[PDB]
């Protein structure tokens, strides 16, 4: 009866236990295109496809803790509870903002988030656990379009970049942003090999293919910078210096470093702006999932979550009322 | 309830400060199971009496002391850094009670950065005075990487296989027993910055350790005179050579031995070279000056 904590991120699915440290399934991800479930019946489908194959056991037994986007909309948060307690008949639920999970990872309420994955790069401040949407700043500024950025540069160098074959193009200018792209102005570069022994000299296209997030539309630091301001006066102090990053797509050489120095001169010096280094691929990879996982094994998650019962005595209603 | 699981951290943190309290335990239960070259520089340099505390600390406290300094402390630590730069090794003969300690840190934390001066230093000291010393080492130079020797022999010659290395640590450390077990393994690098105390009561001071402690490899030598160095000749021309190395004569190559009365004649003019070599580095006055 281990708690279950999923993360149906929108790039990759990270599922495990919530006393385990590590998602015991990472997959890849499709029904989240915007952010929220766009096709549920291939959603219901994945979801059927976790319980079965990605983790083999029913979801009729377990404690079950769901987790969602900060800016997602409420029908979603209605029909996800409709459908999961209908097709599932889980015993008990809940609901967390993605973000709000980060922030439980860190081990710091209050604080801000970036975060990237299909499509989207967001900034969400966070106070006292909760999710200030009006100061949620979101730019189409992700992953994707740094990857679009390899995909049309390795188009140019003419090389050989069904649907597998797309995941395989997919596939590949992530894992070369992960060994290459940091952020002749790059001095000689690496020698990385495609599987059929394909390469390049890859030069400057590693230093400004990532620039692109800055300078291809709002830059990350300016997805930031504005979103503090949109939020209250006072508690901006606090947010700087609580700054944390989560996600894969935030995966690149000097990344965090640069994203440094955009906001140490972009904020006044006077600030005692901080970013908590948690640049690891594990741990970014992971960060929503600890958050989730640490949520649901704690004591007081027993009055928590939302459990069958709640879902007969009432109905979608539910989510908006347990879940902040 | 995100107080509440902080708060259960914050038994975590307690739980934290057991584990020290018996690392604490495990300490006290394993301590249970434990020619005039530097002589005229030296004069022109040492800042002495009325230049105790008023002089031209042209080196005052660190970038890598994180602590503060007494005016003749200062000077000390000022004449440290001088006697490193002219090739020297010296004697800090501040009177106890002043705080040699205090000048000894600073001049650790000193000899630094710049040159990058990192000889993991040295203290010749006893088995029971490491602790305060080290104590003091650290509180001034929380940042210095020291490494302690005192223990069982097999940390004890974990620690000596690391001491070849050099830049591994700011400061090494050595008491008297080990000196029997390690008589010869203090003698390897050319210690950017060594100090010899306590070396006068020395147990068992066999022509072993008598040359052990005369000729460690050394890039600097420092000395401590509670008392001023005595007239017993093998300690004090040591000192000597410690203070002048290079000189034409290799120390083993000690002119003539025992102070029969022609050697006694030699060893008078070896005690004017003795005096001239001793007396610029005595900087020992009472509290009076300087309490």
């Amino acid at each position: 009866v281990g708690a279950l904590v999923f993360d149906i991120g929108s790039y990759t699915v990270r599922a495990g236990y919530a006393g385990e440290d590590c998602p015991k399934v990472d997959f890849p991800t499709s029904p989240l295109k915007n952010g929220m479930v766009e096709d549920w019946d291939s959603f219901q489908a994945i979801l059927d496809h976790t319980y079965k194959m990605h983790v083999k056991s029913e979801a009729s037994l377990h404690p079950v803790l769901m987790s969602e986007a900060p800016w997602n909309t409420r029908a979603k948060r209605e029909k996800l509870t409709e459908l999961m307690f209908e097709h599932y008949n889980i015993p008990a639920f809940f609901l967390c903002k993605t973000a709000v999970l980060t922030a439980f990872a860190n081990g710091r309420s209050t604080g801000l988030i970036l975060d990237s994955g299909a499509t989207h790069t967001t900034a969400i401040p966070v106070h006292d656990g909760y999710v200030l949407q009006q100061g949620i700043v979101k730019s189409p500024l992700a992953g994707d379009f740094i990857t679009m950025q390899c995909r049309e540069l390795f188009q140019e160098m003419n090389i050989e970049l069904r649907s597998w074959h797309n995941y395989m193009c997919n596939c590949v200018i992530q894992d070369f942003q992960a060994s290459v792209l940091q952020v002749a102005a790059q001095m000689p570069t690496v020698h990385y090999e495609f599987p059929n022994g394909y390469n390049c000299d890859f030069g400057a296209e590693r230093l400004k293919i990532p620039e692109g997030l800055f300078d291809p539309m709002l830059g990350v630091s300016h997805v930031v910078t504005t979103s503090v301001g949109m939020c209250d006066i006072d508690i901006r102090p606090g947010l700087y210096g609580s700054v944390i990053v989560a996600g894969g797509n935030t995966l690149i050489q000097s990344f965090t470093d640069r994203l440094n120095r955009e906001l140490s001169q972009k904020t006044p010096p006077s600030m005692r702006l901080k970013l908590i280094a948690n640049n690891t691929t594990v741990e970014r990879r992971f960060s929503s999932w600890i958050g989730g996982s640490i949520l649901a094994s704690l004591g007081t998650f027993q009055q928590m979550w939302i459990s069958k019962q709640e879902y007969e005595e009432g109905g979608k209603q539910c989510v908006e009322r347990k879940c902040p | 309830e995100i107080e509440c699981f902080w708060s259960n951290i914050e038994q975590v943190v307690e739980i934290k400060l057991r584990v020290e309290l018996e690392e604490k335990r495990k300490k006290a239960l394993n301590l249970q199971k434990v020619i005039a070259d530097v002589t005229a520089v030296a004069e022109a340099i040492l800042p002495k009496g009325s230049a105790r505390v008023t002089t031209s600390v042209k080196f005052n406290a660190p970038s890598l002391l994180y602590g503060a300094l007494r005016d003749y402390q200062k000077i000390g630590l000022d004449w440290l850094a001088k006697l490193y730069r002219k090739n020297l090794n010296g004697i800090l003969a501040d009177e106890a009670g002043l705080g040699k300690t205090v000048q000894i840190i600073a001049f650790f934390a000193h000899l630094a950065c710049n040159e990058g001066n990192w000889g993991p230093h040295l203290v010749v000291v006893r088995s029971c005075n490491i602790l305060k010393w080290e104590l003091e080492l650290k509180r001034w130079c929380p940042g210095l990487k020291i490494l302690s020797y005192i223990g069982s022999h097999r940390e004890l010659k974990a620690k000596r296989q690391e001491w070849a290395e050099p830049n591994s640590f700011h400061v090494c450390i050595t008491s008297y027993t080990q000196f029997f077990r390690g008589l010869t393994a203090f003698t390897r690098v050319r210690w950017k910055c060594l100090v010899i105390d306590e070396m006068q009561r020395v147990k068992g001071m066999t022509e072993r350790h008598w040359e052990a402690v005369f000729t460690l490899q050394s890039q600097q030598r420092l000395l401590l005179i509670d008392s001023p160095l005595h007239n017993t000749f093998l300690e004090l021309w040591t000192m000597v050579h410690f203070l002048v190395p290079g000189i034409s004569r290799p120390y083993l190559s000690s002119p003539l031995r025992a102070p029969s009365e022609e050697s006694q004649d030699y060893y008078h003019k070896v005690v004017i070279r003795l005096h001239r070599v001793t007396q610029p580095f005595i900087l020992r006055r009472t509290k009076r000056d300087v309490e």
